[PDB]
């Protein structure tokens, strides 16, 4: 939605010039001399024309033909709610008669693009007799660029990759989302490594990641 | 009754006047004054027995009347505050009776919604929702492809550089596969007509091989593809130049505004011609009439240079003068210098007031415009082998093109033409 009721107007009353809002990620435009609203999710993109002295813009909409290769297809937001109703595809311009255009028009270049993740089950810790421990385990990918070392344990209904040797922070892994649980050793290697391969991918430290691993490392050569 | 100046409409046009009256509703543009002796004015009456619907509201813009009538007319009316509810509802409610809503026709701005063809409008109602009706008046020309895609293409008279305001080029709109239906009311309005005609000529933008003809104020062009309208008032110039090895000949119209598919922009039609195409011409006029129509300056019959035909025949029409090719000889007596852009060889020609860069896409470079010049040369046993670059730069536009690939003789007179024009030359 662009705007609820009367009361939240736009910026200016007289909006003379063609207006971007950002707050409420809509800009209105005047089909001559009487208003509308669109959406940056209902938009594609923009391109100029500088012709002479006349200039030319054009601004494509996301819709059939525009948003999709194909039409007649699925996608979230035309065709999901109604696959077979009229939308609008691209508007042109002509603004040359005021030097406040190209202004507008970047504004429509970062606000095209100014704006996620399955939740998976809690996965319970428990601290059993039989407990699954061993240091120096790298994990990868890693919350951060630098090389994260902590320990890593087993339960009874996913996979618990413990930082408080670092930092703390707790990222959790399901069973059931995992899909393969593979090792690879240090035969001919120059790791020793766990992997886990995913089905439902996960959100962790700074990314979205699906494969994950564990493993220590076996390097020999020395610079000392 | 009340008076204000303040009062808009239209507007991609400049304010207007009122002039409340009982009977009915008074409006006048706002006077032109020429020699302030002139006065100009167009009046327009409106009376309460054509008034149906008011839904004048905060929700659009310019908080101001919005009045639609059984005169095919609607008065979207703009330019009052706040404050003038009370004053125009105590005003009206003596007669008409009518209640003023708070729409906002629309405001969701999701673009999903139902278009219905109305008598002289087209409304757009997002599940009941209006969001959109144009008069038929202001609509210019439509075009609809394979796709029942629907392109409306507008032509707004300007006036001047600050009352001009916001003003729209093209609406354009898909339809979905609808069975037993097509646009038929949207095509219900004017293109207006009655000299000469050509057949097979070859044209370059759009590319092709199609056929032009003459009415009393316009030309067509036609083909097997597309048909195409070009009026005399936006042709602006008329230039013919030969080639480098005199075999062909390209007219070039300088046109504004450009004639467009939608998204394709065309500013100079280029024409090319033969050496060879050398034939007579008739004219479809009275022996009498073509002296009017004409002021004199074609016979009826004459044979001559299909070219040079076409060219007076434009400068004719169009009533202005005429570019001739300049005797300024480049290298091997030749007429132009070949250079490569946007990945493609073309020639540059220069003339009198501009240098004329061909064939895509057609520059013109004026030289009054023409800021200042700059040369980047390297040091290198291959300069003599079209190496030497040439940058200009246009300032009206913040414009900088920068022209390589010339060798030691082709800079030496182009530098010599440019001393002897008296250019700045930067370096």
């Amino acid at each position: 939605e662009s705007y609820v009721r009367d009361s939240q107007l736009p910026t200016n009353i007289r909006d003379l010039r063609i207006h971007v809002d950002w707050k409420s990620q809509t800009i209105i435009l005047p089909i001559y001399g009487r208003p509308v609203p669109f959406h940056i999710n209902s938009y594609k993109n923009g391109s100029k024309n500088e012709e002479g002295e006349y200039t030319y813009l054009r601004l494509n909409f996301n819709s059939p033909g525009s948003s999709g290769g194909i039409s007649k297809k699925v996608e979230e937001l035309p065709y999901e709610e109604s696959a077979d109703n009229q939308f609008v595809r691209s508007i042109t311009l002509r603004s040359k008669d005021g030097d406040r255009m190209s202004e507008t028009f970047k504004q429509i270049a970062d606000l095209k693009k100014e704006a996620d993740v399955v939740q998976q089950d809690k996965l319970i810790e428990n601290k059993t007799g039989r407990t699954k421990r061993l240091d120096q385990i790298f994990v990868r990918p890693n919350p951060d660029t630098k090389r994260v070392p902590s320990t890593v344990f087993i339960h009874e209904n996913g996979i618990r990759f413990q930082s408080p040797l670092r930092t703390d922070s707790r990222i959790d892994i399901l069973f059931s989302n995992i899909k393969n649980l593979i090792f690879q050793s240090c035969k001919g290697e120059l790791i020793v490594v766990i992997h886990i391969h995913l089905k439902n991918p996960i959100l962790m430290g700074k990314k979205k990641i699906q494969d994950v691993q564990f493993y220590r490392e076996a390097s020999d050569m020395s610079v000392d | 009754s009340t008076d204000f100046d303040r009062i808009y409409l239209n507007q991609s046009k400049f304010s207007g006047r009122f002039r409340i009256a009982d009977s009915g509703l008074g409006w006048k543009i706002s006077t032109s004054g020429g020699s302030a002796a002139n006065q100009a004015r167009k009046p327009f009456l409106l009376p309460a027995t054509e008034l149906s619907t008011v839904q004048w509201s905060r929700g659009c813009r310019g908080y101001d009347l919005k009045i639609n009538t059984k005169n095919q007319g609607v008065i979207q009316l703009d330019g009052f505050s706040q404050d003038d509810y009370n004053l125009i509802k105590n005003d009206f409610h003596r007669r008409f009776n009518i209640q003023v809503e708070q729409r906002e026709h629309s405001l969701r701005g999701w673009n999903w919604g139902k278009t219905d063809l109305a008598r002289n409008e087209m409304v757009f109602a997002l599940n009941g929702k209006p969001t959109f009706e144009i008069p038929y008046a202001r609509i210019n020309n439509t075009n609809l492809t394979s796709k029942n895609e629907v392109g409306i293409e507008f032509n707004i008279q300007d006036e001047e550089y600050q009352p001009a305001g916001d003003e729209l080029v093209e609406m354009r709109f898909y339809i979905p596969g609808v069975e037993e239906l097509k646009e038929k009311a949207d095509i219900g309005e004017v293109a207006g007509d009655a000299i000469v005609s050509f057949q097979d000529v070859f044209f370059t933008t759009p590319r092709g091989r199609y056929d032009i003809d003459i009415y009393k104020n316009s030309i067509r062009l036609r083909g097997k593809t597309y048909e195409y309208k070009l009026q005399h008032r936006q042709i602006q110039r008329i230039v013919s130049l030969p080639k480098a090895d005199d075999i062909h000949h390209l007219l070039v119209l300088a046109i504004e505004p450009p004639l467009r598919q939608g998204q394709t922009t065309y500013p100079f039609l280029v024409l090319q011609f033969q050496k060879d195409e050398e034939t007579e011409v008739q004219l479809n006029l009275e022996d009498e009439d073509y002296e009017e129509n004409y002021k004199d300056k074609l016979k009826k019959q004459y044979d001559a240079k299909t070219h040079i035909v076409l060219s007076h025949v434009l400068k004719g029409l169009t009533d202005r003068r005429v570019i001739v090719p300049g005797e300024y000889k480049s290298k091997y007596d030749q007429c132009a210098v070949s250079c490569s852009f946007k990945a493609n060889e073309g020639y540059l020609y220069p003339l009198d007031n501009a240098f004329f860069f061909l064939t895509k896409p057609t520059l013109y470079i004026p030289f009054s415009d023409v800021s200042m010049v700059n040369i980047s040369r390297a040091g290198q046993t291959s300069t003599s082998s079209r190496t030497f670059d040439l940058e200009v730069v246009l300032r009206s536009n913040r414009g900088s093109t920068t022209f390589a690939n010339i060798s030691k003789e082709e800079q030496q007179l182009l530098e010599q033409f440019l001393k002897s024009k008296n250019l700045r030359v930067k370096n």
